[PDB]
């Protein structure tokens, strides 16, 4: 349906793609611009867009436009035919992007189809008319002049390259396309200087490279902009109450008028700030539009300017461009759900949020956070950086995961610096009463008290008829997605028209500003405390002082937040010798200093970080005193550095009407209360919108200065270390060994946790300011105008108490008027994963999901299979290689790495139990040159060992009991889990901590980045390993994620044996009761019932070797009952009804029960497979436990669709121990929590390789 | 420490709690008492030389402050990373006992200083005596001898834990004594702060009796304080528990960092000697080539970690007694659990938390599988079910939580479903309008009714309300989302009655899992809870009701939840589509699930099954040339579709076939078809279906 064309800047005029176009701003004064129609009624003009500006303002100055934007000039760009083409070719380049994906394909087409209306505020309702600048745009035929329709008009930048906008044409003051009735729509536009923003609000984890910056999608930017000209088109850019900024104090951001329009366009929690009245005003005024325009069709007879048009074609194509409805006579008429469903989709919809998540991209958080400085892209049609389906986060290239395409830090080769020199900011000049520059984009953003409606005052008046009228701000985008026809074409009216012949418009005008603004302040805060953090380039021996003033005196005096020992520390000054042992000391210090926190358990918080208040010293004089103490008695109104006036209007009383007709006097009192209930969420929603214009802003900005608080604190230590090294001689130099890369990545590390720590803090406090000192003083009117309503309403029905024969409806009347509306947050609102080497089976491989592009290398002699279980033998060609990137890879110097699996080793062999002993073979191995770690097994332990480059080893290890009777770990899987730190390496076994030992001595570790899966070692043939579920994470693991992910990993539909494999249906098992561990079952000789007797046990050889017998006992069975599911599949699922049968001689006998017992307990009856009335034969498997585990419950059931439960099977005993059906069971496995050695807990053990006599 | 402890008892009974050791002892009245319960106090010392207590309600307060700031006090914790792992220190460790009190907080000597630093007597370790004899000799073959080195070998690693042990034991007695005794000297410490905060509160009472108030309130401040009481001895006990956690991990970790290494240290100059002796008898053997004989001391020698035995665990389980086993099978957090069984026409229904509620049920009650479970369904009107326990009778200071899963088979009247009121205090749920409505009411007249909408009937619902008088925080949360978050400051005891009685009133209803909890709730337990309840595998339809073959349902897509499929004849093919806008009125199609076990009543997940459509009996097919779903009058071209669920989406189901997901398509001239879906550019909630009884 749409198709987006190709060309050059050079191709011959057609008149049909390529045309000499006069843009409306020309004013008939010539000027003509070639012109290519990149598609249907979109045009594109490579040129700089000069209609307002000032020729000389393209040129930077003293000067700024915008008070928000670090601008970039460069006349020179776009000068040359070369440089047009350039810019042509990225355009189709990005309009391909957009369509290569539903929802741009239905943007695209929503754009077309959305066609301005013919005529505009100055026209008669009943014709037509085309002689408009917002409708028709003059080309040029001859080598006179012809007229067409256009939609959408794209230019060059401006004089600022970084700031896009879109414009829509006004005439003598009004603008066409705010009334309903659309117009033409300019943009302009740069795909090469895009923004960049951060991700502070986002925690990832102890990530190195998060919070590093990254760089927007020119496309993103692009759909945004569209989505301007969308609102244009369809005649839905209505002005309304802005939200001006507070300019009063001298800490407060300054910024123009922002509409509802670019909030909701934005998306996210934007759409939150404006208040639900603003809401139903600008509803009311498009529904006024819509309706205007529905009247204009219906009486429009005849067109003027142009005899040609169909009218037809067109009053049918506004019809479904406005989701009109055609009665049958022929009548237009509204329909309300089909406005609604038009205008929610265009407004909440149609959102940069959304787009990003659908196209997954990433994007700024919030409308309101700040912005750094713009970055040129090398080059966007090099499909190595940028393609169309994947943009610059390229799965192939490894840049999928976390975004990584878009990180300043990682694609480093995509993208280019901007001079500060050709920069432009607008800055605050502070001067103490010496003079400190601020931008004005890092003050405090704080919306005034005139912002915000108060509509809510105005009385209301109650029918029967009125309905509650409740805008929600969202729209499921999927339903937009689904609703996208990528088959069906257009049939648009020829672009072709009369030429223009009226000219008259109104140009914009725009001038420069003063990008320096002189203030005098005494007030030392988290703008002086920052600037006192800094120094200059040039300063190299620098000291860290915990005196703010000493640090603002002296230049090589630098504040610091931290305990006094950190600052002495870092002063110290030490021999060649010491000083890698004092750069690791002090790099884990600082590493602790931050991380600091204090538990809450008195609000409705969890964590406190006590250094916020020394490092910026916000609010009232948060340093002075102890800040825990001040937060816990004064709230967190300390920290906000200004207390807001709060807006809460006086609800206006309603005015009922009086209408003799019972029904139509009952159905106004229902219609009062819900309207009250509208009052009640319009009020949450005023509070809320206040609460998030005006406080949360003033929190977004304390976190920003706490991030750059510790990025300075990072700066400042590492500027210290490389003075000192510089310092030492050139052989000490050489004697020490550091790489600035690991201090710099632990650094990273520290900072990100620290700011997770902070921002959860934060947000706490800035919910529960909410939750405490804004909304209890708008319940407070609120319940007023509760009282006020019941009285009113009390006199009304009194009033007509001789008519609606009434007491059921003052009854209802008190019942709804007592109770309140709760609040609702999330109405307003909206694994570790710290991980590089997963390893998951793909197909008939192994393959890395981390996102990393890990090479594997897998051999034939390694067998796969579906459950992500390979297998290790003692062959040559059993060998599993994994090249990993040099990029990513664990720190060689403070060694933080996890490594987790789960695993199986066979039984030892009975008569080789001295090579089992004494031979050591490792499993995996990951050295270069005798250094490195590897995992290794002698038998009876699991060896992890750490070697550094001098030698020095390192080993922790596990021993698994082999003198117990039923061991839980010889060779069924188990989760090993190796974690290591700078001091510590531990290990811990399915979630358990089991041992760890102190590598303080430890040097540097150098990564071999290849690891080898082998057996190697003087195995004997018949070795063999089993290993599921490899996977590495690049920092030290805690206990609790330790068994979140023990628990999570060993969450399975399936059921499992006593190996821990999955349970199958028609295989041979021996049955294992974990009660009687010491039992197994034996027919009885004569009897029908299974005798309990007691394992053998080894006694053959040796006193060092115990364990009892396994493969003993009568072998059962589990046969499907119904076999309804298909027989592809054999492995048994929970609650699944099945038969327990057992092989006796030749013959297959079943399990039965009695139909009816007395006792609690009562024997089995083993017997042949039959049917009868007397027995129950379907039994139901079940796993009442929530912890992991390898047992299962028998539970006996009269039907399956029966509710009557039999009991469960177990064994009991008065000695004479009997394998029996209990009903007491029944309640035991109920009280939490589980008993795992109940008798009833059963487990299957069937023939395995890997247990021998 | 001693003396600190004796600081802390008192005789009379207008004494006085201060915080300076010294100023306690040098005072000739003896009317002060040592207390390191900073909040308390300070707050004591906040309202001194205010209005007197003279109403009930400053009272109520006054008592609910003082609760919530010992239990504040005595339970706060400090985590720090230990080499074992984490440890909940106990701040206010140091100031009782006099233990690391130099200066500073306790917690920040406490990780500038191992935890051998609390004890008085370290360094106590002794080598014992080691008498390693060496190898006696007679030559014999590789073959022999190999059997009797080996033999030696293990005897070694024998002798070598018997060290071990030895040095384990020394550990326990030197070591851990004095940690226990920390721990008998802390927990005699709680208790004296609990006798002396229960002696203020019963002076203060004391001293109000002496008031003008009626009896009937003078009683109920009474009762209020008795249960307070109780409350304050929990927060003691979980104290203790901290208490004894914290110092045991200390210990073990003592004996980790500081007694291991020395044992290590030890063996290592023991470990030289065996060796040697072993080589020496190696050499002097004759009938063994060289070759032989350096693999033989190869294998026979021994490093160091051939004698490293430490495993935290176990020591972990050495130090576990029957008794701590009793306490954790003994520990609830459940004052009412129900159990429901219907046996063989002899339904019980139990309390089986531990607490043995009388439960007093009429005969009329029956019992249907409701979500995963028996549940109460009370259909006869004006039928009861009544729950008696001393301990519903709540108070003013003790946090609990109601959580059950409710079914209404009636309409909207308002209409009583529990409550525990006694004339105006307690707490009550009710329908009102189409809703629930819940109201707590304490007996000096506030009241907080909150009103939960979308509880409209033929559903299954999930409720979950949860009240913490520490934070003075009411929660509710219905399915797996949080309704309200309101604040109870202003509510003071609300003691209502020892039974809670639940009734139907005309309306009949299903009741599941009936749990009360003296404890406050998280969103993350009640989100755990909700799903995994409903992990059963059984698949429901859009009520929640289990699905079951044969009936007759309607068919919606996630996506569109108001429209239902229908069918529509194309190219002489009849395939199901989705109902324009403008034409939103035709009646949906029904459908039927068919089974190969007929017998089969109630469907499960990955069931193969066949679709069956309502006038020729038409079933479901799979076209082969637009791959869209068509219908054929014939069971046997039908494909055998497989049906599933998603874990977080309990109520929608999902239909499989070759592994390939049944999906709806884009936009196709006022259409939308049912496609057996490949691409990608699907969105992945495009193939999640809801079937809705018809």
């Amino acid at each position: 349906p749409v198709t987006i064309n190709n060309f050059n800047y050079n191709d011959p005029i057609d008149n049909n793609n390529i045309i000499m176009m006069e843009p409306p701003f020309a004013r008939g004064t010539g000027r003509y611009y070639k012109a290519f129609k990149i598609t249907d009624r979109i045009w594109i003009i490579p040129e700089r867009y000069t209609f307002g500006y000032k020729p000389e303002d393209f040129n930077k100055s003293s000067g700024i436009f915008n008070r928000d934007v670090c601008e970039y000039y460069d006349p020179d760009y776009l000068n040359t035919n070369d440089k047009k083409n350039i810019f042509l070719q990225t355009m189709i380049k990005l309009f391909n992007r957009i369509k290569s994906k539903p929802l741009g394909e239905k943007l695209l087409e929503m754009i077309i189809n959305g066609i301005p209306y013919l005529g505009d505020r100055r026209v008669p309702l009943e014709e037509f008319n085309t002689n408009i600048a917002s409708v028709t745009v003059n080309k040029l035929i001859s080598n006179r002049k012809k007229g067409i329709f256009a939609n959408l008009i794209i230019f060059g930048p401006g004089p600022v390259l970084n700031e896009n906008e879109t414009i829509d044409i006004g005439i003598q003051n009004h603008f066409a396309s705010r009334e309903g009735f659309g117009g033409i729509m300019q943009m302009k536009f740069c795909p090469e200087y895009v923004s960049v923003f951060n991700n502070v609000q986002e925690n990832k984890g102890a990530s190195i490279f998060n919070r590093r910056g990254y760089f927007s999608d020119p496309a993103l930017i692009l759909m945004h902009q569209l989505i301007y000209v969308l609102h244009g088109l369809y005649g839905i850019k209505v002005d309304d109450l802005p939200i001006v900024p507070n300019e009063k104090k001298f800490f407060m951001q300054s910024t123009d008028a922002i509409q509802a329009e670019e909030l909701y366009t934005f998306g996210g929690q934007d759409p939150s700030i404006i208040t639900p009245s603003t809401d139903k005003s600008i509803y009311d005024k498009v529904l006024q539009n819509f309706r205007g325009i529905v009247d204009r069709l219906n009486k429009v007879l005849v067109c003027i300017s142009d005899p040609n048009i169909n009218i037809n074609i067109y009053k049918n194509k506004f019809k479904d461009k406005y989701k009109f409805v055609e009665d049958s006579e022929g009548k237009y008429s509204i329909d309300v759900e089909s406005f609604d469903k038009l205008y929610k989709s265009l407004m909440f919809g149609f959102t940069e949020t959304n787009i990003a998540e659908n196209y997954k991209i990433k994007t700024r958080a919030s409308y309101f956070s700040d912005s750094l400085p713009p970055v040129k892209i090398k080059n966007l049609l090099d499909n190595e950086i940028y393609t169309i389906e994947e943009g610059f986060n390229i799965s192939d290239k490894d840049m999928e995961k976390e975004y990584r395409g878009q990180n300043k830090a990682i694609n480093k080769q995509a993208y280019e610096e901007i001079s500060k020199e050709h920069l432009a900011v607008y800055k605050i000049q502070m001067c103490k009463s010496i003079c400190i520059d601020v931008d004005n984009e890092d003050l405090f953003f704080i919306a005034d008290k005139n912002s915000f409606s108060d509509d809510l005052s105005k009385n209301e008046r109650i029918e029967y008829n009125t309905q509650s009228n409740y805008i929600e701000n969202d729209f499921p985008i999927n339903e937009l997605i689904l609703d996208t026809d990528l088959i069906s074409k257009i049939e648009l009216p020829s672009e072709n028209t009369e030429s223009l012949t009226d000219f008259n418009v109104d140009v914009p005008v725009y001038e420069k500003q003063p990008a320096i603004k002189k203030i005098f302040t005494d007030e030392n805060t988290i703008f002086q405390y920052l600037y006192s953090q800094t120094f200059p380039l040039d300063i190299r021996d620098i000291s860290l002082t915990s005196s703010f003033d000493d640090a603002l005196l002296f230049s090589n005096k630098v504040y610091s937040f931290f305990s006094m020992d950190y600052i002495k520390t870092a002063n110290k000054v030490v021999e060649a010798g010491l000083f890698a042992g004092w750069v690791k000391q002090i790099v884990n210090d600082f590493v602790i200093e931050a991380n600091k926190s204090n538990t809450m358990d008195k609000i409705a918080i969890s964590l406190i970080v006590p250094y916020i208040g020394l490092a910026l010293n916000v609010g009232n004089e948060t340093a002075k005193g102890n800040f825990e103490n001040a937060f816990e008695i004064a709230g967190a109104s300390i920290l906000l550095e200004f207390i807001p006036e709060l807006l809460i209007p006086v609800v206006g009383a309603f005015l009922l009407e009086s209408y003799d007709n019972k029904n139509k006097i009952i159905k106004t009192i229902d219609n009062a209360l819900t309207k009250r209930n509208e009052k009640w969420s319009d009020m949450y929603g005023l509070i809320v919108a206040q609460w998030l214009s005006t406080v949360n802003t003033q929190f977004y900005t304390i976190k920003e200065g706490m991030y750059k608080a510790l990025n300075y604190q990072a700066q400042a230590l590492e500027e210290i270390i490389k003075y000192r090294y510089n310092i030492y001689s050139e052989k000490e130099k050489s004697n020490i060994n550091i790489d600035f890369n690991d201090i710099n990545s632990k650094l990273n590390e520290g900072i990100n946790q620290a700011i997770d720590n902070i921002n959860n803090f934060i947000n706490g406090c800035s919910v529960s300011y909410l939750m405490k000192k804004m909304i209890p003083l708008a319940v407070e009117k609120l319940l007023d105008f509760d009282n006020t309503l019941k009285k009113n309403l009390l006199n009304y029905i009194d009033e007509n108490k001789l008519y609606l024969i009434a007491e059921y409806e003052k009854s209802k009347v008190n019942k709804y008027l007592k109770t309140i509306m709760p609040f609702d947050l999330s109405i307003y609102t909206n694994i570790l994963n710290n991980i590089i080497l997963n390893l998951r089976y793909k197909d008939n491989n192994l393959i890395d999901l981390s996102g990393y592009g890990a090479k594997v290398e897998v051999y034939d002699g390694v067998e796969l299979n579906d459950k992500n279980q390979f297998k290790l033998t003692s062959s040559a060609n059993s060998k599993i290689r994994v090249t990993q990137n040099q990029n990513i890879i664990f720190n060689s110097v403070f060694l933080d790495f996890s490594v987790s699996f789960w695993i199986r080793i066979p039984k030892y062999k009975n008569d080789g139990i001295q090579n089992y002993i004494h031979n050591e073979y490792t499993i995996i191995n990951c050295m270069k040159n005798n250094s490195g770690w590897k995992i290794s097994i002698r038998g009876n332990r699991i060896i992890w060992t750490l070697i550094d480059i001098n030698g020095k080893t390192k080993s922790v290890f596990f021993e698994y009991n082999i003198r117990e009777d039923i061991s839980e770990y010889i060779n069924r899987w188990f989760f090993v889990t190796i974690t290591n730190n700078l001091n510590n390496a531990k290990i811990y076994i399915n979630g358990k901590l089991e041992s760890n030992t102190d590598i303080k001595d430890i040097r540097e570790v150098i990564a071999n980045g290849e690891i080898i899966f082998k057996l190697d070692g003087d195995i004997d043939r018949t070795q063999f390993i089993w290993m599921k579920y490899f996977s590495i994470f690049n920092t030290e693991l805690s206990q609790s994620n330790i068994e979140e992910r023990y628990k999570i990993q060993s969450y399975s539909e399936y059921l499992k044996d006593f190996w821990g494999n999955p349970l199958m249906y028609n295989k041979e098992y021996y049955m294992f009761n974990a009660g009687n561990k010491n039992s197994y079952i034996k027919l009885k000789k004569d009897s029908p019932v299974g005798e309990i007797l007691t394992r053998s046990k080894y006694n053959q050889n040796s006193k060092y070797i115990n364990y009892r017998d396994l493969y003993i006992g009568e072998k059962f069975i589990i046969r499907r009952k119904s076999n309804s599911q298909s027989i592809n599949d054999d492995i048994v699922r929970k609650e699944d009804y099945i038969y327990l049968d057992f092989f006796n001689l030749n013959q297959e006998w079943r399990v039965y029960t009695y139909k009816y017992f007395k006792k609690e307990e009562e024997k089995l009856f083993l017997a042949p497979i039959s049917d009868s009335d007397e027995f129950y034969n379907t039994i139901q498997i079940k796993e009442y436990d929530e912890q992991p585990t390898y047992s299962c419950q028998l539970l006996f059931k009269k039907d399956e669709e029966s509710t009557d439960e039999i009991g469960l099977i177990g064994i009991h005993r008065e000695y004479k121990d009997y394998f029996c059906i209990s009903k007491w069971y029944l309640k035991e496995v109920k009280r939490k929590p589980y008993n795992l050695k109940l008798g009833c807990n059963w487990q299957f053990i069937p023939k395995d390789e890997g247990w021998t006599e | 420490p001693i003396n600190y402890l004796q600081a802390q008892n008192t005789n009379n009974e207008k004494f006085s709690l201060s915080s300076d050791f010294v100023e306690v002892v040098s005072s000739k009245d003896k009317s002060l008492v040592y207390s390191f319960l900073s909040n308390v106090m300070f707050y004591l010392d906040s309202i001194k030389d205010n209005s007197p207590i003279d109403t009930d309600k400053k009272y109520y307060l006054w008592l609910r402050e003082i609760f919530r700031n010992y239990s504040f006090d005595i339970t706060a914790t400090q985590e720090i990373n230990t080499d074992c792992g984490i440890n909940k220190v106990v701040t206010w460790f140091g100031k009782a006992l006099n233990i690391l009190n130099t200066s500073d907080s306790f917690v920040e000597e406490f990780q500038n200083l191992g935890p051998i630093s609390l004890i008085n007597k370290k360094e106590n370790l002794s080598m014992p005596i080691i008498e390693i004899y060496g190898i006696p000799m007679l030559g014999l073959p590789l073959n022999d001898l190999n059997e009797k080195l080996f033999n030696i070998y293990l005897k070694n690693i024998l002798y070598f834990k018997k060290v071990y042990f030895n040095f384990l034991d020394q550990w326990w007695t030197e070591y851990y004594s004095q940690y226990f005794d920390l721990i008998c000297m802390a927990k005699q410490s709680i208790l004296a702060q609990e006798k002396l905060i229960k002696q203020i509160i019963q002076n203060k009472l004391q001293d109000l009796f002496k008031a003008d108030i009626s009896m009937d309130k003078l009683n109920l401040m009474n009762l209020a304080t008795e249960k307070t009481f109780i409350d304050l001895s929990n927060e003691s006990q979980i104290a203790i528990n901290n208490i004894n956690d914290f110092l045991n991990k200390s210990a073990i970790c003592v004996f980790d960092t500081n007694i291991y290494p020395k044992f290590i240290s030890f063996m290592e100059q023991c470990i030289n000697s065996v060796n040697s002796n072993v080589t020496a008898f190696i050499q002097k053997c004759t009938n063994i080539t060289e070759d032989e004989k350096l693999q033989l001391i190869k294998l026979n020698t021994f490093m160091n970690i051939d004698f490293e035995f430490f495993d935290i665990q176990s020591i972990k389980d050495l130090i576990t007694s029957e008794t701590d086993l009793i306490k954790e099978e003994k520990e609830s957090d459940y004052n009412l659990f129900l159990f429901t069984l219907q046996e063989d026409n002899n339904k019980v229904i139990e309390d089986i938390s531990g607490k043995n509620t009388l439960v007093k049920y009429s005969d009329s009650i029956s019992l249907v599988y409701g979500v995963n479970g028996d549940a109460l369904y009370l259909k006869e009107p004006d039928e009861s079910v009544s729950f008696s326990n001393k301990a519903f009778e709540n108070g003013l200071t003790n946090s609990f939580s109601i959580c059950f899963w409710l079914r209404n088979l009636g309409e909207i009247i308002t209409s009583k479903l529990i409550e525990n009121k006694a004339d105006n205090c307690g707490w009550e749920i009710y329908f009102e309008n189409n809703g629930l409505v819940f109201s707590i009411v304490d007996c000096n007249g506030n009241e907080e009714n909150i009103y939960l909408s979308d509880v409209i009937s033929k559903n299954w619902y999930y409720i979950s309300i949860s009240i913490d008088r520490l934070r003075n925080q009411l929660l509710i949360f219905i399915n797996d989302k949080l309704i309200a978050n309101q604040s109870i400051e202003q509510i003071l005891n609300i003691y209502s009655s020892n039974t809670i009685s639940l009734v139907n009133e005309n309306n009949p209803i299903y009741i599941e899992g009936l749990s009360i909890l003296n404890r406050s709730i998280t969103s993350e337990e009640v989100v755990n809870n909700y799903f995994s309840y409903l992990n059963n595998s059984y698949i429901r339809d859009i009520s929640g009701e289990r699905l079951e073959y044969n009936k007759t349902y309607e068919l919606y897509n996630y996506v569109f939840p108001e429209n239902s499929l229908y069918e529509v004849t194309e190219n002489n093919n009849i395939y199901l589509s989705i109902k324009d806008t403008n034409n939103l009125n035709i009646q949906g199609a029904k459908f039927k699930l068919i089974n190969i076990d007929a017998n089969k009543q109630y469907v499960q997940k990955w069931d193969e099954g066949v679709v069956c459509l309502l006038d020729e009996e038409k079933y479901v097919d799979i076209s082969s040339e637009n791959n869209r779903i068509q219908l054929v009058n014939s069971k046997d071209t039908a494909k055998r579709i497989i049906f599933n669920n998603d874990i977080f989406m309990p109520n929608c189901l999902t239909f499989a076939y070759n592994n390939k997901y049944l999906s709806l398509s884009l936009r196709d001239r006022n259409y939308n078809w049912m496609i057996c879906n490949n691409n990608d550019n699907i969105p992945k909630a495009a193939h999640l279906w809801a079937l809705k009884g018809i």
